[PDB]
């Protein structure tokens, strides 16, 4: 993406002055994930 | 290696779960129509 | 105490048994034939089809 | 001993799964010694049954693996049975072999639950693999449409005023427009009794009304919930989505008056199409009148090419980004009536017993989601022509042109694009090559995709409703030329966003 | 063998792209 | 001519009963009343021509699934 | 005479596959 | 009759056709296999009593 | 210096097909006063957008001729019978000012 | 042609047989010929 | 101890076939050994090539899941059961049912032919068996004395001619011209789902989730037992060579000796991609006619074919 | 709106019959529907919804949201554990605050 100078220098700053995250970095028988994520599609498929 | 979720394979492949050396067929659809018979009739 | 009450589906039909004849494969046939080397040559003759098909 | 018709196959299908259950661990894997407590797995069972139609995750807290595994390998067959059965009706009732009433409904209830699935678990991909749009395409979306709105000196859209001129004009538009569904006054229920009342009181006090607009307008940013129901069309289905009616009425005067100034000020160019001039025959008429009317345009002489290609674009309403979308309509509304859409995009939409959070795509059923598609279409329009074409199209911002006119016969012949129409989403655009532009046009397409085996000829689709003397003939060179037009228009737009 | 009786994650390229539109 | 010679047979018998009958051989050949060289005779191709372009047609078909 | 003309089977067409020549046809 | 049963060709380009007397169906049952491709299940009937 | 000739898409007579299907299927419950007029919104609705891409396309006008006919055949098997001769074409194209029914037709063309 | 209280299950739905029962009435010398295919000929009752 | 048991080479997996849409409960291999045929709970008869696996024909006929077929010797004809409650009789000149014996009424759980004559045997979940006449479609005796389902159902030629074993955990010896029970045999603890007949030694073993047992004919004598497979089991198939196969419906299949009772290889295939760990389980078993190829029909629709391998000596594979 | 008396008639219906029976419940009540009652149980009147003060963190966390998804308040709010009316009218209150 060579498309003007916004997106140039845009990028040039972002890499620069951007660094890693803190809130959403940390917030991102037997146990039952898989009935779970079985009877339910919103969930991470285990089949184990 | 941003995966639009139309792709999104979870599921290792065949190849990766059987391994190398056993076959794999995948047959949906069949050949020999319904009219032709299995058992052939004598003329 | 066998009752008259009957069936349509019971009527006689399909009295003949057809018998498996010498062609098909009559128990005669199973009686002689070697397996293991015709099964054999006909893996064979798949695996040389589906490499020439790819 | 009677037969298994057509009316005992589903309650037959479950005596058999629950006395195969029966069998099958509650007394061949028990070890349970006192009695083996059958009648309550097969409630478990029931459960999990429901729970997987409602996309419910079901997880009894302590219960041991073996039945754990049990339970959960004959919802699995059940699922497996009933969705198979969804599939079958669907074809029978798309081609037409069923008249019977009640499979029809069951079919619109089977396909809404599955649709709902599906969907949710779309939106959980969402937020866990991330926006699927870098961040390096949503700045040159974002840089091209300020260089569009600045070339043609955009006047953003205010903030509908206080003692503005035209709000009961637009007001009294807006419930004629609520009314026109309750048309016949039917049976209709009390949802629509209440919304009546509300339109009519709205109606008498005019200004009670738009006091209430605009501070919801201003201050409101988390909605109700909306239902969501599909019309079936026998072919397809269609969502129809209802919302509650004081938010109908906020959002029917929003469309009103974004439609008024956004063509005041000139906001869409004049190929985006549904447009007020003409009806959908008339446009016909003038598609063809503008190719016949493009210079030289049938000459054959030097070995030109006119290639006519149209297309859709394929998942526009579903790919919309609610964040992206909010900067990009910020650069065209007040920063109050830009929040207010896109945070009413972001509801909770429910079914029968299903409930889940829109987070990605767009709910069509508001009423300014017109404004939003024909205003995405537009960013994606320049995405496809560019803006120097784009700006030849649309003409000096002092002197725009009309719908399929150029100022000059230099600008028009400046360009391989001579005409372009995008219907809500859908793409008809007209190419006319040289055999220079054609012979490079295809060089590049060959060098990435080569076709050397002549296979090219194999994919091409035609009409075959015009007779062989009449339909498309498919030479190499011309089916070369026309998948490489294609090549090189579904390039353009990232597969981010929208593709084709 | 007793029976009972029956009856967010968030990526972390939000971050960058949020701001890098701000920017 | 061999060329109408075709279901002649059936044409006849049907319209008369069966009550007459034909049988037929080849005779001899004949002039055909085309011009079999001009090109401002152009072929309506499913129309049947009529006597001045049998021969121009003649040819035109004939080579066209042969000739070239 | 069926002439490449008319129905198969003139059964389910909600017509009874009656076929005439176009009597303007010159 | 009920039907017993239920793209391109070359012999059917019209090009390369000379209709001089057209075809019709009493010609096809006259003589089924020379007037119709895939004549099945046909009885060739003449007379010339 | 060129032609446009005009045909109606196949997706547009089959979506026509499915009105007229979903017509019938939902009349169990109306009367044949309100079979025949919503008969008739739809068969005006689709004439007066083609106009006459319906003359160039021989597949419509079957189309039309095996709808209509449908919906009439739904209206006998309302009352009693489908005898041809109980119910004449007067009975459903009479205007309903003289008591019929007011059947607009397009199905009693020549294909 | 012819210019609360609430109703049961099968009162607010089941069409109208009235209309129907007209258009027979009206239409009937028609609908009522003799000259018919098939059909066992009968006596209304008095 | 006793002697000690013969090597068997062992057997490795070289097919896995995928056609079903849902549990494959049924597989059966032609006379001649062209193909095999699998009935699944889909609710089709697919018939497969068994040199390349490729599907020659699938036939739809039966309502619910077929849970048995088996192939006439004597006749053309292919024999299905289901859980409709009907037995249904293919004939494979024109691929069309042309027979149908109706009668039971619950699902019918399983399906033999008589080598000799033609009569048919099912076991259904009334807990009751029936001998049809299979030219007359007519019952010519109703085996009943179970108190359960009669999971499984096995005729020869010899005496008894007739093994049933049932969910009431017991076995019954029948006689067949008199219809009814000679011998009882209750040594099983669960329900019995699988019985076998050995090709060429009048004997019979009879599986179940204590262990399998083998007994002597005519009047079922104990012989002994044997142990290790601790699963509910779905399968006993025996070989001409003393192979003798128990697959279970964990997912789990052993190999034995079918002489001294000695469980020399245990196989654990993985299931097919997209399925859960407990959706691994397997339903039928058959060795093909050249005691070659040993076919499997699984809980994850899926027909795993294995193969005798041809590079292990007594060395290679010591026998304990 | 809503009166001591109705909210009370409804949280005794509730907790008897159980939380998806909406239509019986509304019977109950006069003048009162079962979009009505599901929505009020689901803000209002369920126990689970907490009616305390801000932790320090939680109000960090809101802010780093509302500037992560700008407007969509549906999808914040669980991620923090109050509904949305209340994140709304909290994060409004912050911003004014340190206005």
């Amino acid at each position: 993406k060579n498309t003007n100078a916004e997106t140039r220098e845009t990028l040039q700053e972002l890499y620069k002055e951007f660094k890693g995250d803190e809130i959403l970095a940390a917030t991102m028988y037997s146990t039952g994930k898989v009935s779970a994520s079985f009877t339910s599609t919103a969930m991470v498929p285990e089949t184990t | 290696e941003v995966v639009l979720h139309e792709d999104k394979k979870y599921y290792p492949t065949a190849e990766e779960v059987y391994g190398p050396e056993v076959e794999t067929i995948v047959q949906e659809e069949d050949t020999q129509p319904l009219t032709e018979p299995i058992i052939k009739p004598v003329k | 105490q066998l009752s008259k009450q009957y069936s349509s589906r019971d009527l006689p039909s399909h009295t003949k048994i057809k018998y498996r004849q010498t062609t098909q494969d009559a128990p005669e046939e199973v009686r002689n034939r070697d397996f293991r080397r015709e099964l054999e040559e006909r893996e064979r003759a798949a695996a040389r089809e589906k490499n020439r098909d790819r | 001993a009677k037969t298994v018709t057509k009316q005992r196959v589903e309650s037959h299908f479950d005596l058999e799964l629950r006395a195969a259950v029966m069998h099958d661990i509650l007394d061949m894997m028990p070890e349970g010694i006192k009695q083996n407590k059958a009648r309550t797995i097969l409630q478990h069972l029931s459960e999990a049954w429901r729970c997987w139609k409602a996309n419910i995750p079901w997880k009894v807290p302590g219960l041991p693996t073996p039945i754990e595994n049990m339970i959960l390998r004959y919802v699995k067959a059940k699922a497996d049975w009933w969705t198979n059965t969804a599939h079958y009706n669907r074809e029978r009732i798309r081609r037409g072999a069923t008249v019977d009433k009640t499979v029809c409904k069951k079919n619109l209830g089977r396909l809404t639950r599955l649709y709902l699935k599906a969907e949710q678990e779309r939106q959980h991909n969402y937020l866990k693999d991330g926006p699927y749009i870098t961040a390096e395409e949503a700045v040159a979306v974002y840089t091209t449409t300020v260089h569009w709105l600045e070339s043609r000196r955009f006047s953003p859209i205010p903030f509908p005023p206080l003692s503005y001129k035209h709000d009961t004009k637009l007001l009294i538009l807006a419930l004629e427009r609520l009314k026109e569904a309750y048309s016949v006054k039917s049976r209709l229920n009390q949802s629509q009794r209440e919304e009546l009342g509300l339109i009519e009181q709205a109606y008498d006090n005019p200004h009670e009304a738009l006091s209430r607009i605009k501070r919801h307008l201003l201050t409101q940013r988390a909605f109700k919930e909306v239902g969501i129901e599909f019309m079936d069309l026998y072919s397809h289905l269609v969502p129809v989505y209802d919302v509650e009616p004081l938010e109908k009425i906020t959002d029917a005067y929003l469309d009103q008056y974004l439609w008024y100034e956004a063509d005041k000020r000139r906001l869409f160019p004049p190929w985006i199409k549904p447009a007020d001039t003409e009806p959908p025959p008339l446009l016909v008429y003038k598609w063809c009148q503008g190719i016949n009317n493009l210079q030289d345009v049938w000459e054959t002489s030097e070995g030109e090419c006119n290639v006519m290609l149209e297309s859709r674009f394929e998942k526009m309403y579903e790919k919309i980004d609610l964040t992206l979308l909010n900067r990009l309509l910020r650069l065209i509304v007040d920063h109050n009536i830009a929040d207010y859409m896109t945070a009413k995009n972001n509801v909770v939409i429910n079914y029968k017993d299903m409930n889940h959070t829109n987070s990605y795509g767009i709910i069509r059923g508001l009423q300014f989601a017109s404004f939003i598609v024909q205003y995405y279409g537009l960013v994606m329009d320049l995405l496809v022509l560019g803006l120097h074409r784009a700006s030849e199209m649309a003409g000096p911002p002092q002197m725009p042109n009309d719908f399929l006119s150029f100022q000059d016969i230099a600008t028009e012949a400046a360009h391989p694009i001579r005409l372009f129409c995008r219907y809500i989403d859908r793409i008809h655009i007209f190419f006319r090559f040289t055999a220079d532009e054609a012979r490079d046009l295809i060089q590049r397409y060959l060098t990435e995709h080569p076709d050397p085996n002549n296979e090219n000829i194999v994919g091409y689709n035609n009409k075959k409703c015009w007779p062989r003397d009449a339909r498309m003939r498919l030479m190499k060179h011309d089916v070369n030329l026309g998948r490489a037009v294609f090549w090189d228009i579904k390039n353009r737009l990232p597969r981010s966003v929208t593709t084709v | 063998w007793k029976i009972p009786p029956c009856i967010v994650h968030i990526n972390e390229n939000f971050a960058k792209l949020a701001e890098a539109l701000y920017i | 001519p061999a060329i109408d010679s075709f279901g002649f047979e059936t044409d006849l018998r049907t319209h008369t009963q069966g009550q007459a009958f034909s049988l037929s051989v080849f005779h001899h050949w004949q002039i055909v009343p085309g011009d079999p060289l001009d090109k401002s005779i152009v072929i309506r191709p499913l129309e049947p021509q009529p006597a001045p372009h049998l021969a121009r047609e003649f040819m035109i078909k004939t080579r066209r699934r042969k000739g070239l | 005479m069926y002439n490449g003309i008319g129905l198969p089977t003139p059964r389910g067409s909600g017509t009874n596959g009656y076929v005439q020549r176009n009597l303007s046809l010159v | 009759f009920e039907p017993l049963v239920r793209d391109w060709n070359e012999f059917n380009d019209i090009n390369k056709i000379i209709i001089r007397q057209p075809i019709r169906t009493e010609y096809k049952i006259a003589f089924p296999y020379l007037y119709n491709n895939l004549p099945h299940h046909v009885h060739l009937t003449w007379y010339h009593t | 210096t060129a032609q446009c000739f005009l045909r109606v898409d196949d997706e547009s007579m089959q979506r026509f097909h499915n009105r007229v299907r979903q017509i019938l299927m939902a009349s169990g419950s109306t009367t044949f006063t309100k079979i025949v007029n919503k008969w008739n919104t739809a068969l005006i609705g689709l004439m007066t957008y083609f106009r006459e891409a319906v003359v160039n396309t021989q597949e419509l006008l079957d189309l039309l001729v095996k709808c209509e006919n449908k919906i009439q055949t739904r209206i006998k098997i309302g009352l009693n019978s489908k005898m041809p001769s109980r119910f004449p074409p007067v009975v459903f194209y009479t205007p309903k000012e003289l008591g019929g029914l007011g059947m607009l037709s397009m199905g009693h063309v020549l294909i | 042609w012819e210019k609360w209280k609430k109703l049961t299950n099968a009162q607010r739905s089941g069409l109208n047989q009235i209309p129907n029962r007209r258009f027979t009435l009206w239409w009937s010398p028609t609908i009522n010929r003799a000259n018919v295919y098939v059909g066992f000929q009968v006596q209304l009752d008095l | 101890t006793m002697p000690k048991p013969q090597w068997h080479p062992p057997w490795k997996l070289y097919r896995v076939i995928s056609g079903h849409l849902g549990w494959v409960r049924c597989i059966a291999v032609e006379p001649g050994n062209q193909w095999f045929v699998t009935g699944s709970a889909d609710r089709t008869i697919k018939i497969w090539d068994l040199a390349s696996g490729k599907l020659k024909l699938s036939l739809t006929g039966h309502i619910s899941t077929v849970r048995g077929v088996i192939v006439s010797t004597r006749s053309p004809y292919l024999f299905s059961c289901g859980e409709d409650k009907q037995v249904k009789c293919w004939d494979l000149e024109y691929n069309k049912v042309i027979r149908h014996y109706h009668g039971h009424l619950s699902a019918v759980y399983g399906l033999d032919l008589h080598p000799t004559i033609d009569v048919l045997v099912t076991c259904s979940r009334d807990s009751t068996a029936r001998i049809w006449d299979v030219r007359t479609k007519a019952s010519v005796h109703t085996l009943s004395g179970h108190t359960n389902a009669v999971a499984t159902v096995r005729c020869q030629a010899a005496e008894p001619q007739i093994i049933t074993g049932s969910h009431d955990t017991t076995i019954r010896l029948w006689d067949l011209v008199a219809g009814k029970t000679r011998v009882t045999l209750t040594n099983h603890k669960k329900s019995v789902r699988a019985v076998v007949l050995h090709p060429r030694h009048y004997t019979f073993a009879s599986g179940s989730p204590d262990n399998i047992k083998q007994w002597k004919f005519p009047d079922g004598s104990f012989i002994q037992n044997l142990s290790g497979h601790n699963a509910i089991i779905n399968t006993l198939t025996v070989n001409s060579d003393g192979v003798l196969v128990s697959g279970a419906d964990n997912g789990t299949m052993h190999l034995w000796d079918w002489r001294t009772g000695y469980n020399f290889q245990r196989v654990h295939a993985a299931v097919q991609p997209g399925s859960l760990d407990s959706e691994s389980g397997i339903f039928a078993c058959a060795f093909d006619q050249s005691e070659s190829r040993l076919l499997t029909a699984e809980a994850d629709k899926t027909i795993k074919v294995y193969r005798e391998d041809d590079t292990a000596t007594e060395e290679t594979h010591p026998v304990s | 709106v809503w009166r001591n008396t109705e909210d009370e008639i409804l949280k005794a219906a509730v907790m008897k019959y159980g939380k998806n029976q909406w239509s019986r419940i509304a019977s109950l009540l006069h003048r009162k529907s079962a979009k009505q009652c599901k929505a009020r149980w689901y803000e209002w009147l369920d126990p689970s919804i907490k009616k305390t003060e801000w932790s320090r963190e939680e109000e960090e966390k809101l802010l780093h949201l509302a500037k992560l998804m700008p407007t969509q308040w549906r999808t914040i709010a669980p991620i923090i554990g109050r509904t949305a009316a209340q994140c709304l009218e909290h994060y409004e209150f912050l911003l004014d605050k340190a206005a």
